[PDB]
C-alpha cells in the first residue's frame, strides 16, 4: 500500500496509515486498516505488495500470540522487532521474497517507555523517534526535524502529525483518501476515531 | 555557368502585343500546309512531306505521331520543337493521368497539358 | 558458391560451379557466375547476386565508356573499377569478386577483391564458400607456366572437390579461357568429375 | 497498438440485378472505451461510393483527400468520376504512401452510368485492388463478414432482396466482433435512385 | 533444449497394392559441410517393418539402439518371437511416438523426424510418420523434409486419395519413388546422389537396396545458358 | 502464389494460379497474376500484389515510352534491366518477385527477377509458395525442344501441382502464351478445376426480416435547375 | 530455442439437437503452407455414446483424447460399468486439461452426446479447462467464419417476422438432424472456400440414443 | 467483463454480464460469470475462466468439507480466506483472478470479500470488477443506500451492467442477476443487453444519446 | 495533464478541466488552467504532454486570432475544429507529434447552436452531447448516458458535471485538485468561480 | 587445432599440431593433444581442453576398470565410452574426439566422434578447425593399406597444409604410431614440414 508514519513521544507511539487500496485503475476500499496488533502493547504497521502485506502481517501475528501463550508473557517491543527483522533477513534471499516494509509501536512495561522500529523488506532495522517507509518520509521529514521535541505529550504529537498529513495531501500526486491513526501506550492499543 | 536568364524573354510592347509569340505565329506561317477534318465516325489529319533533299528518306521523318492509342498530332511550323513537345506530351498523358487514373487521357485535357507547356515557354525565364 | 581463376602460360582461365541456393534449395543449378565486363576481362562473382550483379553491370559500363574514350582498358584498370565500387560501399554490399583478364603487354592476370574492397594481385585466386575446402589441395599443387591442358585439369579437380565437400556448390563445372587466341567457353558435367 | 484495430468498425459492399450495396457499422472507440453511435464509414462523390475502415483519422483524411481529388476531377473533365476510375484513383493515393501508409481499408462500390454495371473493388492499406463479382469485406469483422456473405450471398438478387442479404451479412458479423456495432447503415444503390437505411441492432 | 548438429534430409515414402516403399539418401550433413558419406538412415526392424529417420544423427543413433533393444525384448519368454508374437509396424510406432511425444514433453526432443513403412500380419500396407514434436499423421505418400514440398506432389500424381492404391503397382510406384530421388538430388542443396531404397510387400518380403544412385539425370542444356540477362557469349 | 514460366520451340508460356490471400483468408478466389508489361512482355508476380502490380505498371509505362521514342518494339531485356536497377535501389523493400517472359525483334526470352535486383536465365522457372511443388513437375517432364501445345500442358500441370499441394495456392490456372510472329495470347482461366458445388441450402430471406430505424432518398445528383 | 508447439489447422463444429447431437470436423492435416495429409480423423467415438475432438496441436490433441478414453476405461473398472454421462465426462475433462495448467495441452476441445434425459449436449473446452454446455460451438481456424452464420442460422439472430418491422423474433423452433446436417455441410463448404486450412474431406459423428453414426462428404482440395 | 456484488438491508445482489472475447472475437456470449459454489455461496468469474470455475468449485468442495467435520455452516471469513491462501501459495506462477465471495451467515450477516490472485483479501460493501468495471460504479455509487429494497436493488444491479456492456467492447450478451439471502442465494433471470438495452431506454428515458 | 470534461446542453458548452500539474512526485501547482479562449465564442480545453500542451494550445490560438482580424468575422466551432484536426492529423506522422488530446467548445452565432467536438492527438474529430479524454469517460459516461436530455438547461448541466467529478473524486488514484469550469454561450465565455 | 587419425596396413597413426589458442594469444605452443586412454587405445582431441581433458580422464578411469575385470577392450568398446560420455551430456560439452586403437583381431581402427556425439567408423579421419582446410587434399591423396612411411608422409603432408591456413593450428607437428610392434611416439618441427 501506500504511506505509513509513525512518532515516538513521551510516554506513547503513534502510527498512522493511509485508508486507500488501489488496485490499478480504481480505489477498490478507502477504509482499510493497514496494521495489526501483535500483542497487548505492541502493534505493527505495514505496507508494500499486495497479498504479502496482509500474509505477512497475520503471520508475525500468529507467531507473537504462540510466545504470549505458551510463556504466559509478553515480549518487549526490542524482542518483536528482532524476530520480525530475522523473517525479513530469511526472506530477502527466499525463492519469492516479502515485499512487506513495516513500523512497530510498543510500549515497554519493563522500562515504562515507548519504542518505534523502522524495518524494511532487506531487513534493514532502525530505532527512531519517528519514521515512514516509501515516500511518506520526503514530504514529512523536514517538518518532524523541525518541530519534534522528545518530551511531547500525546496531544502536541497528534497536532504535529496532523501538519504532515495535511504537507502530504498538498504535495503527493496520489489521493490516500486520509489516515487511520492509533496510539499505543501503557494502558495497550486505541483507535482516533476522529482525524 | 547556372542558367543567368531567370527573367522572361516575352514581353508585352507599349502596344500590348507579346513580339515573340506573335513572331513564333510569322514561323508557323511559313511552315508547311497541315490540315484536319472532323467525320461522324472519325477525324483524318494530314501534311504534305516536304523531303529537303531526294537523298534523305522522308519516311524516318514523321510528321504525324501517335500520342496515345486514341490520338494523334500533326503540326506545321519548326520540326525540332514539335519533335521534342510530342515526346513531352506523351510523357505528360502518362504521369499526370495514366499513371493516376489508369487510362489514357480524354483529348481535351491531353491538348491542356500540351497547351500549358507551350504558355510556359511564353512566360517562363 | 566455388570459383577460381588461374593464370598460365598462354594467359588466364577463370572456373566456377553453377549452383545458387537460397538456404538450403537450389534456387537455380545452371547458373553462369562467370561473367563479362570487357572482351578479354571477365570476373568470378560470390556474395549476395544482387549486389555482385550490379557491381559488374556498372563496371561493365564505365570499361565501356573508357573504351569509348581511351581504348582497350587494362586488368588492373577494371579491378580499380571494382575495387572502388566494393571499397567505398562496403557497408551496403557483401560482393567478392575475382576479376581476370588477358592483355597482350601483361598476359594473364588475376586480382581478387574480397569482402573489405581491399584488393590483391595473384598467380591464381580462390572464393566462395567452397573454396575453403581447397586451399590445402590448391596449394600443393599449382604451378607457375602451366598449359591450357593442365590448368584446365587443375582446376577442374579443384573445383570438384569443392563441389563434393560444399553443399553451396554444384551442378556443372562453368570455364572462359582468356589467351591471345581469343575467348573459349569449356563446360564439365557431373558425370565427368565426379569420378575424378 | 496495432493502427487498424485501435477505432474498430466494418464495411460490406454486394452486387446485386443492376443494383449495388455497400453497408457499415457506426462505431467508434478508443480500444474497449466506446467513443461515437454516429461515426459514418460510407461516403458518396457523385454517384461513387467509398467506404472506408481502419484508423479513424486516415478514414476522415482520406475522404477529405477525395472529395478534393473528384472535386478538381469534375471541374476538368466536365463530368462525374466512375467507379472503375476511382478504383484506380484510390489505389494510385495509396500506393504513393507506400513505406507511410494510410492504416485503412478501403471499398468502393457504385454503378457505372455508361454501362450500366454494377461494380464493386476493395483494397489493402497500400493500394492492391480485389476486384470482385459477388462481394467485398473490410475491418476488424473481416473473417465474420467472409463467412457470413460466402454462405448467404447468390448472384442476381434484386435490391430488395440484396437489402436483407447485406443486412443480416453485416449485423450477424458485427455481434460477434467487440469492436463493431453501435448502429449500422446500408446503403441501396440503383442506376438513378439510392435508398439509405439505418438499422435496429444490439447497443453493446 | 538442444539443436540438431549432424543432419540427415528427406525421407520419402507410398503406399501400392501389395505393400509400401521408403527411400532415403546416405548423406550426414555438418551444415552446409558433406561431411558423411556413407550414413544408412533406413533401418529394418525384422522382416515387416523399415523405419526411415531424419533430423539428428546422433538422435537417429539413439533411436536404432533403442529399435534394436525393442527385439531382443520382445524376443523374451516368447515361443511365438518369430511368428504371432512377432513386432508389427503398429508396435513399433507406437513405441516411438510415445518417446517422441514423451521426449518433447520434457523439454529435451529426438530432434528427428520418422517414417515407419511396413506390412501388417493381415497383409495391410503401415505407414505412418511421427517427429520432434510427437506430431502424428498417416497419408497414402509421405515425406520428410524437403521431400514434403517436392515428393509428396509427384508421389500424389500416382497415389492421390485411397483408391489409387490397389490400382497401383510395386514397379510403377517404385519409378516414382527413384524420379523423386532425382528430382530431390536437383534441388535440395544438402542431399546427395546415393541412396537406399526398401520396399516391404505382403508376398515377396522385405526388400532393402543399397548403394543406388540417381542417374538419367539432365544437364545438357546448361552450355546453352549464359550470363544473368544482357550477356551473349 | 504458384507461377511459371516454360520455353518451347518458337516461343515462351507463362502461368499463374488464381488464388490472393490476407494470411489463412482467401481474399480474392479468382485474381489475375499474369500482368502486362506491354503487348508481347507479359510477366507474373509473387510475393507483395501491390508491389508486383506497382512496379510492372511503372516499368510498362516507361517501356512504353521508350517504344515510342525509338520507333522500336520493346524488348524483354530493356523490361528485365529497368525493373532489377529499380528493385535494386530499394533493397527489396518493394516485395516484387516476377517471372518476366516475352518476344520481341531479337527473339524469345524467359527470366526470373528476385525483389532484391538479381536476375535468372532459363528454359523453365517457378516462383512463389508453390514453387517448390511446381519445380518438381517441370523437374519430371521438361525436355529440349517442346512444342506449343507440349509446354502449355507442361505449364498448367506445374502450376496445378502448386494449386493442390501448396495451401497458398488454388482456384484456377491462367496462361498468356506468347509466340515469334504471332500476338500473345492471354488464356484468362484457361483451366477451371475449382468450382464450388451447390449448396444444400437457399438463404434468401424473407422481405422485411431486417429491422429498420430510419429510411431517405440519397441525392447523388447534383444541384438541379429552376 | 525449441519450441513445443505446433499448429496443424483444422476446423471442428459441435451441434445440439432437441433428442441428437452432431461433431464435425474437416479431414485435412497440416503444418504452414504444406498437407501433411487430406484424410486425418479428428472426432473420435470415445465410447458411452460420447463424441470428442481436440482441435489445434495434433499432438496435445492426440494426447487428450487418449487419456479421456484411458478415463472411461477406468471409470468402468472402479465404479461397476456404469455409464459415464456426459457432464461426468466434462467435468472429468476440466481436470484432465487444468492438470497441465502451466505447460497447457495447446487445444480447443469438444464433446457431444446426450445428457441423462436423452436431450442432446455439446461441450466446449479452452486449452486449460473452463468449460460450458453449448448448444452451438465451431472450433479451429475458420470459427470465426462459422460462428456468425450458425448464430443468424441456427437461433434466428436479428431475424424479425415480416410485417411487424423489429417488433417480434423469428421464433425459435426446433431443427431436425436433416437439417442441422445441411447447416453443417454449408457451413464446412463456406469454410473451404476461403480459408486455406479447410478442405479435403468433412466426417460427422452423429449421436442418438441408438448410438453413434458417421457421415463422410468430400471438400474441395485446392 | 463486469461483475458487481453490494451488501444491502436485504442481503446480497451479485450481477455479472455474459460475454467472453479472444482479441476482438466475440468466443461466447452466453458465459457463466456467477460459480454457484453451494446453495449458500457465490463467486464471480473475471480474469482467468479456468482459474476461476477450477478453483471455486474446489472451494465448495472444502466448504463441503468442513461443514461435514465441524457440523455447522463456514463462515464467509473462512471460505473467502481458503481461496485465498490457495492463490497464495501460487503467486508468481501466473494465476488470473478477480472475484467476489458472497454470503449471508447468522454470525456475519450479508458479506463480501474481494479475493485476486497476487493474494488480496478486502471485505467491502461494493465491489465492481472486469474491463467494464469504472462504468458499474458509477451507476452504484450515485444510486446506492443501505435501505433499498430487494426489487430496486436487482434493478440497480441489472442496470449498472447495462452501463458497462454499452460503453465497454468487451462486456455484453445478457445480464445474470443472484439475490443472496440468509437461507441460500436465488436466481432472478438471464437478462438479454440488446433487448434489455432498448427496454431500459424507453421506460426510463436515458441513452438520449442513441437513437431508437 | 490528466481530467477534461465537456458537455453540450440546450443552449450552452460546459467545459470542465483539472486544475493539478504533478510533475513526476510533486504536484508543481492546483490551480491551472488548462483552456484557451480560440474566439469570441469558442473555448479549447487540453491534455496531453508536458510543453507540447500549450505550445499548441497557443499556436492555434494565434492562428484562429490572425483569421479573425484578417476577414473580420469569427469563424464557426465546425470550421474551427476541422482546422485544429488537420494541424493533429498533419502532426501525427511528423518527426515529432504534437502529444495532445482536446475538447473544442463553441456557440455557433449563426445557427444558434451549442456545439462539442472531440479532437485526440491522432486527429480523430467527433462531435458529441459529452466528451471527455484519457481515463475521465471511464468513470463519467455512464453517469452521463443516464441522466443526459438535450433539453438540459445550464445549471441542470452543471449539477450532472458536480455528479462526474464526485465520481471521479471517489474512484480515481489521483488527486488532480479540482476542476476549473467554464460556459460558452451567446454571450460568449465565462468561468464559474465557484465549484 | 588440427588433428587426424590414418589406418594403414600394420595398424593406425595419429597426428596433431601443437598450438592452444585463447582468442589470438598462443597458451601453449607444445601442446600434446594425443592422448592415452589405452596401451593401443589412443585419442585426438578438438574443442573445449577442460571437456576434452575430464572426458579422456574417465574413459582412461573406465578402460582400467574394463580391463581388470574383461581384459583388453576393443577400439569400438573405446569408441562406445567416448560416445555415451558425449552424447548423453550434449547440452553442456564442446568436444570433437577422434578415437585410434590397434587390436590384433580387428587391427588398425578409427573412429570419429563430432559435437552431437554420433559414432562414425572411417578408413581415416580429420578434425579441428584447421581440418577444413585439407578436405580436398585428403581425399585425393588418400589410399587404403599404405605403408608406415606413405602414412607419416600423409599425416605430416595433410597437417602441414592445415597449420599453413589455419591460425589456431601451428607448432610441432606429434604423431603416435599403433602397431603390433608396439607404441612409437613422432615429433617434426616448422623447419622440416613448412619446406614441404
Ligand atoms: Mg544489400
Ligand atoms: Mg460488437
Ligand atoms: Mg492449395
Ligand atoms: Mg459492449
Ligand atoms: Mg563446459
Ligand atoms: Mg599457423
Amino acid at each position: 500500500m501506500d504511506i505509513i508514519l509513525g512518532i515516538r513521544v513521551q510516554d506513547s507511539v503513534i502510527l498512522a496509515s493511509s485508508k486507500a487500496v488501489t488496485r490499478g485503475i480504481s480505489v477498490l476500499k478507502d477504509s482499510d486498516d493497514k496494521t495489526r496488533q501483535l500483542s497487548p502493547h505492541t502493534l505493527m504497521s505495514f505496507a508494500g505488495e499486495a497479498g504479502d502485506t496482509v500474509q505477512f502481517a497475520e503471520y508475525i501475528q500468529a507467531n507473537i500470540q504462540l510466545y504470549s501463550i505458551r510463556e504466559d508473557y509478553e515480549l518487549s517491543p526490542q524482542a518483536v522487532s528482532s524476530f520480525v527483522r530475522q523473517e525479513l533477513a530469511k526472506s530477502i534471499r527466499s525463492r519469492r521474497p516479502y515485499q512487506v516494509n513495516v513500523l512497530i509501536g510498543g510500549y515497554d512495561k519493563k522500562k515504562n517507555k515507548p519504542e518505534l522500529y523502522q524495518i524494511d523488506y532487506l531487513g534493514t532495522k532502525v530505532e527512531l523517534p519517528y519514521g515512514a517507509h516509501g515516500y511518506s518520509g520526503f514530504y514529512t521529514f523536514s517538518l518532524l526535524d523541525h518541530h519534534y521535541r522528545p518530551d511531547m505529550t500525546t496531544e502536541e504529537g497528534l497536532d504535529l502529525l496532523k501538519l504532515c498529513v495535511q504537507e502530504l495531501e498538498k504535495r503527493m500526486p496520489m489521493d490516500f483518501k486520509g489516515v487511520i491513526v492509533k496510539i499505543v501506550d501503557k494502558d495497550g492499543i486505541r483507535q482516533v476515531d476522529d482525524f | 555557368m547556372t542558367d543567368r536568364y531567370s527573367f522572361s524573354l516575352t514581353t508585352f510592347s507599349p502596344s500590348g502585343k507579346l513580339g515573340q509569340i506573335d513572331y513564333a505565329l510569322t514561323a508557323v506561317k511559313q511552315g508547311v500546309t497541315s490540315l484536319g477534318i472532323k467525320a461522324t465516325n472519325g477525324v483524318v489529319i494530314a501534311t504534305e512531306k516536304k523531303s529537303s533533299s531526294p537523298l534523305a528518306m522522308s519516311e524516318t521523318l514523321s510528321k504525324v505521331s501517335l500520342l496515345t492509342p486514341d490520338i494523334g498530332a500533326v503540326y506545321s511550323g519548326m520540326g525540332p520543337d514539335y519533335r521534342v513537345l510530342v515526346d513531352k506530351s506523351r510523357k505528360v498523358a502518362h504521369t499526370s493521368y495514366k499513371r493516376i487514373y489508369g487510362e489514357y487521357p480524354p483529348t481535351k485535357l491531353l491538348v491542356s497539358e500540351v497547351a500549358k507547356i507551350m504558355q510556359e515557354a511564353t512566360q517562363s525565364g | 558458391t566455388s570459383i577460381m581463376a588461374v593464370t598460365f602460360k598462354d594467359g588466364v582461365i577463370l572456373g566456377a560451379d553453377s549452383r545458387t541456393t537460397t538456404g538450403a534449395y537450389i534456387a537455380n543449378r545452371v547458373t553462369d557466375k562467370l561473367t563479362r565486363v570487357h572482351d578479354k576481362i571477365w570476373c568470378c562473382r560470390s556474395g549476395s547476386a544482387a549486389d555482385t550483379q550490379a557491381i559488374a553491370d556498372i563496371v561493365q559500363y564505365h570499361l565501356e565508356l573508357y573504351t569509348s574514350q581511351y581504348g582497350t582498358p587494362s586488368t588492373e584498370t577494371a579491378a580499380s573499377v571494382f575495387k572502388e565500387l566494393c571499397y567505398e560501399n562496403k557497408d551496403n554490399l557483401t560482393a567478392g569478386i575475382i576479376v581476370a583478364g588477358y592483355d597482350d603487354k601483361n598476359k594473364g592476370e588475376v586480382y581478387t577483391i574480397p569482402l573489405g574492397g581491399s584488393v590483391h594481385k595473384l598467380p591464381y585466386a580462390i572464393a566462395g564458400s567452397g573454396s575453403t575446402f581447397i586451399y590445402g589441395y590448391c596449394d600443393k599443387n599449382f604451378r607457375e607456366n602451366m598449359s591450357k591442358e593442365e590448368t584446365v585439369d587443375f582446376i577442374k579437380h579443384s573445383l570438384s572437390q569443392a563441389i563434393k565437400w560444399d553443399g553451396s556448390s554444384g551442378g556443372v563445372i562453368r570455364m572462359v579461357v582468356l589467351t591471345a587466341a581469343g575467348v573459349e567457353r569449356l563446360i564439365f558435367y557431373p558425370d565427368e568429375y565426379e569420378q575424378l | 497498438s496495432d493502427p487498424s484495430s485501435i477505432n474498430g468498425g466494418i464495411v460490406v459492399a454486394m452486387t446485386g440485378k443492376d443494383c449495388v450495396a455497400i453497408a457499415c457499422d457506426l462505431r467508434l472507440g478508443s480500444q474497449s472505451l466506446g467513443v461515437s453511435n454516429k461515426f459514418e464509414k460510407i461516403f458518396h462523390y457523385g454517384h461513387v461510393f467509398l467506404g472506408i475502415t481502419g484508423l479513424a483519422t486516415d478514414v476522415t483524411t482520406l475522404n477529405e483527400m477525395f472529395r478534393y481529388k473528384t472535386n478538381l476531377y469534375k471541374l476538368k473533365e466536365e463530368r462525374a468520376i466512375e467507379p472503375e476510375t476511382f478504383t484506380q484513383l484510390v489505389s494510385s493515393s495509396l500506393y504513393e504512401r507506400r513505406f507511410g501508409p494510410y492504416f485503412v481499408g478501403p471499398v468502393v462500390a457504385g454503378i457505372n452510368s455508361k454501362s450500366g454495371k454494377p461494380f464493386i473493388a476493395g483494397f489493402d492499406l497500400i493500394g492492391c485492388i480485389d476486384e470482385a463479382k459477388d462481394f467485398i469485406v473490410s475491418g476488424t469483422a473481416s473473417d465474420q463478414l467472409f463467412g457470413m456473405c460466402e454462405s448467404l450471398y447468390e448472384p442476381n438478387l434484386e435490391p430488395e432482396d440484396l437489402f436483407e442479404t447485406i443486412s443480416q451479412a453485416l449485423l450477424n458479423a458485427a455481434d460477434r466482433d467487440a469492436l463493431s456495432g453501435w448502429g449500422a447503415v446500408v446503403y441501396i444503390i440503383k442506376k438513378d435512385e439510392v435508398v439509405k437505411r439505418y438499422l435496429k441492432m444490439r447497443q453493446d | 533444449t538442444q539443436q540438431p548438429i549432424v543432419t540427415g534430409t528427406s525421407v520419402i515414402s507410398m503406399k501400392y497394392d501389395n505393400g509400401v516403399i521408403i527411400a532415403a539418401d546416405n548423406l550426414g550433413s555438418y551444415g552446409s559441410l558433406l561431411r558423411f558419406n556413407g550414413v544408412e538412415r533406413l533401418i529394418p526392424v525384422g522382416d515387416n517393418t523399415v523405419v526411415g529417420i531424419s533430423g539428428d544423427i546422433s538422435d537417429m543413433q539413439h533411436i536404432e539402439r533403442l529399435l534394436k533393444d525393442l527385439v531382443t525384448e520382445n524376443a523374451y519368454d516368447n515361443p511365438l518371437a518369430d511368428a504371432e508374437e512377432a513386432l508389427e509396424p503398429s508396435y513399433i510406432f507406437e513405441y516411438l511416438a510415445t518417446v517422441m511425444y514423451q521426449r518433447r514433453s520434457k523439454m529435451n526432443p529426438l530432434w528427428n523426424a520418422i517414417i515407419v513403412a511396413g506390412v501388417q500380419s493381415n497383409g495391410d500396407q503401415f505407414l505412418r510418420y511421427v517427429n520432434l514434436l510427437g506430431v502424428t499423421y498417416s497419408s497414402p505418400t509421405l515425406a520428410t523434409g524437403f521431400g514434403a514440398h517436392m515428393a509428396n506432389p509427384l508421389l500424389r500424381k500416382v497415389v492421390d486419395r485411397e483408391s489409387d492404391i490397389p490400382k497401383t503397382t510395386v514397379q510403377v510406384a517404385e519409378e516414382a519413388i527413384v524420379n523423386a530421388m532425382r528430382v530431390l538430388y536437383y534441388r535440395d542443396a544438402r542431399s546427395s546422389r546415393n541412396f537406399s531404397l526398401a520396399i516391404i510387400d505382403k508376398n515377396t518380403g522385405l526388400t532393402f537396396k543399397k548403394n543406388l544412385q540417381v542417374e538419367n539425370m539432365k544437364w545438357d542444356f546448361a552450355k546453352d545458358i549464359k550470363g544473368y540477362g544482357t550477356q551473349k557469349i | 502464389t504458384t507461377i511459371v514460366g516454360v520455353k518451347f520451340n518458337n516461343g515462351v508460356v507463362i502461368a499463374a494460379d488464381t488464388r490472393s490471400t490476407q494470411g489463412p483468408i482467401v481474399a480474392d478466389k479468382n485474381c489475375a497474376k499474369l500482368h502486362r508489361i506491354s503487348p508481347k512482355i507479359w510477366c507474373a508476380g509473387a510475393g507483395t500484389a501491390a508491389d508486383t502490380e506497382a512496379v510492372t505498371q511503372l516499368i510498362g509505362s516507361n517501356i512504353e515510352l521508350h517504344s515510342l521514342y525509338t520507333s522500336r518494339e520493346p524488348r524483354v531485356v530493356s523490361a528485365l534491366q529497368m525493373l532489377k536497377q529499380h528493385l535494386f535501389k530499394y533493397q527489396g523493400h518493394i516485395g516484387a518477385y516476377l517471372i518476366v517472359a516475352g518476344v520481341d525483334p531479337t527473339g524469345s526470352h524467359l527470366f526470373s527477377i528476385h525483389a532484391e535486383g538479381s536476375t535468372d536465365v532459363g528454359y523453365y522457372l517457378s516462383l512463389g509458395s508453390g514453387s517448390l511443388a511446381a519445380m518438381a513437375v517441370l523437374e519430371s517432364h521438361w525436355k529440349q525442344d517442346l512444342t506449343k501445345e507440349e509446354a502449355i500442358k507442361l505449364a498448367s500441370d506445374a502450376i496445378q501441382a502448386g494449386i493442390w499441394n501448396d495451401l497458398g495456392s488454388g482456384s484456377n490456372v491462367d496462361v498468356c502464351v506468347m509466340e515469334i510472329g504471332k500476338d500473345a495470347e492471354y488464356l484468362r482461366n484457361y483451366l477451371t478445376p475449382n468450382v464450388r458445388e451447390e449448396k444444400q441450402k437457399s438463404y434468401k430471406f424473407p422481405r422485411g426480416t431486417t429491422a429498420v430505424l430510419k429510411e431517405s432518398i440519397v441525392n447523388i445528383c447534383d444541384i438541379q435547375e429552376e | 530455442q525449441f519450441n513445443p508447439y505446433g499448429d496443424n489447422g483444422g476446423t471442428i463444429l459441435g451441434i445440439a439437437g432437441e433428442d441428437f447431437a452432431v461433431l464435425a470436423g474437416d479431414t485435412r492435416n497440416i503444418t504452414d503452407y504444406s498437407i501433411n495429409s487430406r484424410y486425418e480423423p479428428k472426432v473420435f467415438d470415445c465410447g458411452d455414446n460420447i463424441v470428442m475432438s481436440a482441435n489445434g496441436f495434433a499432438a496435445d490433441g492426440d494426447a487428450l483424447v487418449k487419456r479421456f478414453k484411458n478415463s472411461v476405461k477406468w471409470y468402468h473398472f472402479d465404479h461397476n460399468d456404469k455409464k459415464l454421462s456426459i457432464n461426468s465426462a466434462a467435468r472429468n475433462i476440466q481436470h484432465l486439461l487444468y492438470g497441465k495448467r502451466f505447460f497447457p495441452y495447446y487445444v480447443h476441445t469438444i464433446i457431444a452426446g446426450l445428457d441423462e434425459d436423452g436431450k442432446g449436449a455439446v461441450y466446449s473446452f479452452d486449452p486449460v479447462g473452463s468449460y460450458e454446455r453449448e448448444q452451438c460451438r465451431a472450433g479451429g481456424a475458420a470459427a470465426s467464419l462459422i460462428m456468425p452464420f450458425l448464430d443468424n442460422q441456427v437461433n434466428f439472430k436479428n431475424q424479425y417476422e415480416p410485417g411487424t418491422n423489429g417488433k417480434v423474433k423469428k421464433p425459435l423452433k426446433y431443427l431436425s438432424v436433416e437439417e442441422v446436417i445441411k447447416l453443417v455441410r454449408d457451413s464446412f463448404t463456406s469454410a473451404t472456400e476461403r480459408h486455406i486450412q479447410v478442405g479435403d474431406g468433412l466426417e460427422i459423428l452423429i449421436v442418438t440414443k441408438d448410438g453413434v453414426r458417421k457421415e463422410f462428404y468430400e471438400l474441395k482440395r485446392d | 467483463t463486469t461483475t458487481l456484488a453490494f451488501r444491502f438491508q436485504g442481503g446480497i445482489i451479485v450481477a455479472v454480464d455474459s460475454r467472453a472475447t479472444a482479441g476482438n472475437w466475440v468466443a461466447s456470449q452466453t458465459v457463466k460469470k456467477v460459480i454457484e459454489i453451494n446453495p449458500f455461496l457465490l463467486g464471480t468469474m473475471a480474469g482467468g475462466a479456468a482459474d476461476c470455475q477450477f478453483w471455486e468449485t474446489w472451494l465448495g468442495s472444502q466448504c463441503r468439507l468442513h461443514e461435514l467435520r465441524e457440523k455447522e455452516r463456514i463462515s464467509v471469513a473462512a471460505a473467502s480466506k481458503i481461496l485465498s491462501n490457495l492463490v497464495y501459495q501460487y503467486k508468481g506462477a501466473g494465476l488470473s483472478m478477480g472475484t467476489m465471495i458472497c454470503g449471508y451467515t447468522r454470525k456475519e450477516g450479508p458479506t463480501i470479500y474481494y479475493v485476486d490472485s497476487d493474494g488480496t483479501r478486502l471485505k467491502g460493501d461494493i465491489f465492481c470488477v472486469g474491463s467494464g468495471q469504472t462504468f458499474a460504479y458509477g451507476v452504484l455509487d450515485s444510486n446506492y443506500k443501505w435501505d433499498l429494497s430487494v426489487e430496486d436493488a436487482l434493478y440497480l444491479g441489472k442496470r449498472s451492467i447495462l452501463a458497462a456492456a454499452h460503453r465497454d467492447a468487451y462486456s455484453g450478451g445478457s445480464v445474470n442477476l443472484y439475490h443472496v439471502t440468509e437461507d441460500g442465494w436465488i436466481y432472478h433471470g438471464n437478462h438479454d443487453v440488446g433487448e434489455l438495452f432498448w427496454k431500459v431506454k424507453e421506460e426510463e428515458g436515458s441513452f438520449n444519446n442513441v437513437i431508437g
